[PDB]
């Protein structure tokens, strides 16, 4: 999971 | 927005769509390319091809379970492009590049047409 | 094999599937979550959820155009998860995390359940 | 395009  | 994003989600979805295709699950159209038949999902075809997008957004054609392609289309070229649609991988070889490029132009797959043109330019 | 791969293909496919959903093109099921209705593509739901995979591979249920979810399921939690299926982005907030996690457990979306558990653990 |  990432900060888009 | 303040969303988080799962990097591998799109690739995992496509892998599962290809697993459904393999297992003939919920395939809803047969594409006929002369003597060969290819089963697929209308939504995946529309998402990848400008030609299928135009076909399945047409009020009459959206209801067809069989679509016949132009007789000049090569079944192997179509098969390579259908595999690309479901996997992101293109099996481009010296022996198939002309058929693949011609099929991608007909199907309106601009990114494939672009890589074929570049590989052809490199050979000249 | 000796394939080349187009990096952005899977993301571009998913973006186009979401555009079809937006425009209600070739949606083939309605998911009912108490008083709310959500239209979607059966193939996308199966590709993202272990519950929908089991439902639409069942010989009787694969033919249904309406699926009613358990009344304990929160429509907002479902809406957030449906958006995640079509975009890879999860709108996780302090005010919805419990409903989202409960819905993801019911839908069998293991990666979402994993991120919810981690965000909850960080708050404790 | 890349070599996967
Ligand atoms: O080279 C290409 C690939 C391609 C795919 C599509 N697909 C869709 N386009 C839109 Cl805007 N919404 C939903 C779709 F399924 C249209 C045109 C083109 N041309
Ligand atoms: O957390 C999850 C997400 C998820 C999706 C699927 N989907 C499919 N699985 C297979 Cl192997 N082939 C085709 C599919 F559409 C099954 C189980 C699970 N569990
Ligand atoms: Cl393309
Ligand atoms: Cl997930």
């Amino acid at each position: 999971w990432v900060i888009p | 927005d303040s969303c988080i994003q799962f990097t591998r989600h799109a690739s995992d979805v496509l892998l599962n769509l290809n697993r459904l295709r393999s297992r003939d699950i919920l395939t809803d159209v047969v594409i006929v390319v002369s003597r060969e038949q290819f089963r697929a999902h209308k939504t995946v075809l529309m998402a990848c091809s400008g030609l299928f997008y135009s076909i399945f957004t047409d009020q009459l054609k959206c209801n067809l379970s069989v679509i016949n392609l132009d007789p000049e289309i090569n079944p192997e070229g179509f098969c390579i492009l259908l595999d690309f649609m479901y996997t992101s991988r293109l099996n481009l070889r010296e022996g198939n590049i002309m058929a693949v490029m011609a099929t991608a132009m007909y199907l309106q797959m601009e990114h494939v047409v672009d890589t074929c043109r570049k590989f052809i330019k490199a050979s000249e």
